[PDB]
């Protein structure tokens, strides 16, 4: 009966288990145990460095001072303060070096991506100061670095001097900003509000107008960051029960300042075929030959430049400059790379509208955020990717269906629930400024109303083998590998895989969508809150589908 | 038995009482309390027609999920933690849980998103203060 016991229970240290993670460091393509990385690194114009005892030389690795450090500070430090110690102190390195400019930055790019092994070791036991600390520190690292701080968009000709450097490094920074801000939602939703500081969030405010950059070609790996950082504060913002007292911090002018550029985010295309190309710009999603990689979470695809991350550091040689990393010496077989790109920037505007259906709801009544402006950007995005959707995106056979399907739905709920609750910011204007978008994402899931589309098994199965041949396939390698009872079945799960598939398919075919997403287009039409359509228009779309 | 006929009739009647009464919230009382029983469990083919059916049942009724059931919040919650209690009667099943949690968020999510922050409010203090519960 009773629960038993152990003689000898052996629980592996945290901080050991830390020094684990820490001295094994890798990321995808850095080849090695990234504390080895930094043990690559000699910086001869330093002779001298010691904030929290630093020792560095002319041929001295900083990564010979990273071990050092790391060894000593275990039995010195505990968890949380080993964090805040190597968040700083790496951190006066990250400044040293980066307002050093007549030295080279390899250090700066895996010093960040131990910052970021840091970062995710555990959401709780990593504490909102020490986190604090590490944003401001790699603000003032980028003051420094004032001549490079954001991307300019010809001395550029497939050199990879500072591109593999210091560019190398602003990405890796801006993947740390979107972790640090990651693991402070993760704190609990009790203890925000010492991470709520107008030093952060101004900051903040700054470096995302580095980073979604419209008047420079803005590199989408820090494009993408810099969305996740919003994402993550959004996020702690819906958490903290005391939410007015962030939502008091986080100024009007932070939420338009931002939210505008979002704007102008969700509003750049994805285009596969291209997105891999430096073509027509502030449209296509560059980050093709000039600069691809993945940083310190995103899985950008190929990870092109992940391997050349080990080819950063010499690895067979002391380097004080760093080894080449060619920028397109790069890949390339078949755009499986650019659907999942598509799939990956689908996930980005998703990202936008996702804060954006997220401060509606949160923001439900009257607010200076929810301004409708609001509503005509978002609803604009809703009608635009349905169109792109039913025109372009049915036959294509990609994953990225489902993503747009996704991105389509959620604006739905956004635009519906502004509009069951939340005129009291509309006013004409928006009502005939974006009449169509509304109504037309009203029709778009009304006609839906049919239920004799499938009505039956031998349609829907063939339509997928059209069209969803994709997700097909995938469902097939979930009935193969990313699941367990798919043997031996209880006749009655195969018949959800077929149902859901089916209504799958459907959903990416805009028709016979979710009947709660067609309740959901409808009752904005119907529920008069708003009548959109007088009784001379209503029945002009009532008879495209009988009525 | 007497259930297969009561899955059977309740998408007969979803059909019938659709749309151009109300007696579907009896029905819904009816299928949260008529779960938590070990009686053909190893059937769990009906169950899983029944419990679909209340699926495309309450995807037919967000608005049953705003009439506030008199507990301090809406009808969402008390409708997902019966949920997951009958989820913990029948733990193990993995596509059974798969379709189940799909099934939630085909409700309560669809809760939420028709409301604001009242009712994406009242799902996340359950369920971070469930997880803090648990651990």
């Amino acid at each position: 009966n009773m629960v038993p016991l152990n003689p000898n229970r052996i629980i592996p240290d945290e901080t050991s288990l830390f020094l684990e993670s820490i001295l094994l460091h890798q990321i995808i393509g850095a080849d090695l145990s990234t504390i080895e990385i930094l043990n690559r690194l000699k910086l001869d114009y330093i002779t001298e460095f010691k904030f929290k005892n630093f020792v560095i030389a002319k041929g001295a690795p900083i990564g010979k001072s990273i071990v050092s450090l790391l060894l000593r500070c275990k039995k010195t430090l505990t968890l949380d303060r080993f964090i805040d110690t190597l968040l700083e102190d790496i951190a006066v390195l990250i400044k040293e070096i980066s307002v050093h400019p007549n030295e080279s930055k390899l250090a700066v790019p895996f010093l960040v991506a131990l910052m970021y092994q840091i970062v995710q070791f555990r959401p709780s036991a990593t504490h909102n100061l020490a986190l604090k600390d590490c944003f401001l520190f790699i603000c003032d690292l980028i003051r420094i670095y004032h001549h490079v701080l954001k991307v300019p968009i010809h001395v550029e000709p497939q050199i990879f001097q500072y591109e593999l450097i210091d560019y190398l490094i602003i990405s890796y920074s801006f993947d740390l900003l979107e972790g640090i801000l990651r693991v402070l939602q993760s704190h609990p939703k009790q203890t925000y509000m010492e991470f709520f500081d107008e030093n952060i969030l101004k900051s903040f405010e700054f470096v995302y107008k580095l980073a979604l950059t419209i008047s420079y070609k803005p590199m989408v790996n820090v494009i993408f960051s810099a969305v996740e950082v919003v994402n993550i504060i959004t996020s702690i913002i819906l958490n903290m029960d005391n939410s007015s007292d962030l939502k008091s911090l986080i100024s009007g002018s932070w939420w338009r300042d931002c939210i505008t550029r979002l704007y102008a985010l969700l509003e750049k295309e994805i285009k596969s075929g291209d997105v891999y190309n430096e073509n027509v710009d502030t449209t296509t999603l560059h980050m093709s030959k000039y600069h691809d990689f993945f940083g310190l979470i995103r899985n950008i695809g190929d990870n092109e430049l992940g391997g050349l991350i080990s080819k950063l550091i010499y690895t067979d040689r002391l380097q004080s400059v760093p080894r080449v990393i060619s920028k397109e010496d790069i890949g390339f077989t078949a755009p499986i790379i650019g659907y999942k790109m598509e799939k990956w920037l689908l996930k980005l505007k998703d990202e936008v509208l996702n804060i954006f259906e997220n401060l509606l709801m949160i923001y439900g009544d009257d607010a200076t955020i929810v301004n409708g402006e609001m509503l005509i950007h978002s609803s604009k995005f809703l009608s635009r990717e349905q169109a792109l959707m039913i025109e372009r995106y049915v036959g294509q056979d990609s994953p990225n269906l489902d993503l747009r399907c996704h991105l389509i739905e959620h604006t739905l709920t956004i635009i519906y629930r502004l509009w069951k609750d939340h005129f009291k910011q509309l006013r004409e204007e928006q009502i005939k400024q974006v009449e169509s978008q509304l109504i037309m994402s009203l029709w778009r899931f009304l006609v839906c109303q049919t239920e004799t589309v499938t009505a039956n098994e031998r349609e829907m199965r063939d339509h997928r083998h059209l069209v969803d041949s994709l997700h097909d396939l995938t469902i097939k390698d979930q009935a193969s590998y990313y699941e367990d009872a798919f043997e031996d079945l209880p006749e009655y799960i195969e018949e959800e895989l077929k149902m859901q598939l089916n209504k799958r398919t459907g959903r990416i075919m805009q028709v016979k969508y979710d009947e709660k997403f067609q309740e959901m287009a409808r009752t904005i039409l119907e529920s008069k809150s708003f009548d959109l359509t007088t009784l001379e228009e209503a029945d002009s779309l009532y008879i495209s589908m009988g009525l | 038995e007497s259930h297969v006929k009561y899955l059977d009739e309740l998408i007969l009647a979803i059909k019938d009482l659709n749309s151009g009464s109300l007696k579907i919230l009896n029905t819904l009382i009816r299928n949260l309390k008529d779960q938590r029983r070990n009686n053909i469990m190893k059937n769990d083919t009906i169950f899983s027609k029944t419990v679909s059916a209340l699926a495309l049942l309450l995807e037919y009724n967000p608005f049953l999920l705003v009439m506030k059931d008199s507990n301090g919040n809406f009808e969402i919650q008390r409708l997902i933690d019966d949920f997951l209690n009958i989820s913990v009667l029948n733990y193990d099943n993995y596509h059974r849980i798969w379709f189940m949690r799909r099934k939630l968020g085909s409700w309560c999510k669809a809760c939420v998103e028709f409301y604001g922050k009242p009712a994406k409010f009242q799902l996340t203090a359950h369920f971070e203060n469930t997880m803090n519960l648990y651990e």
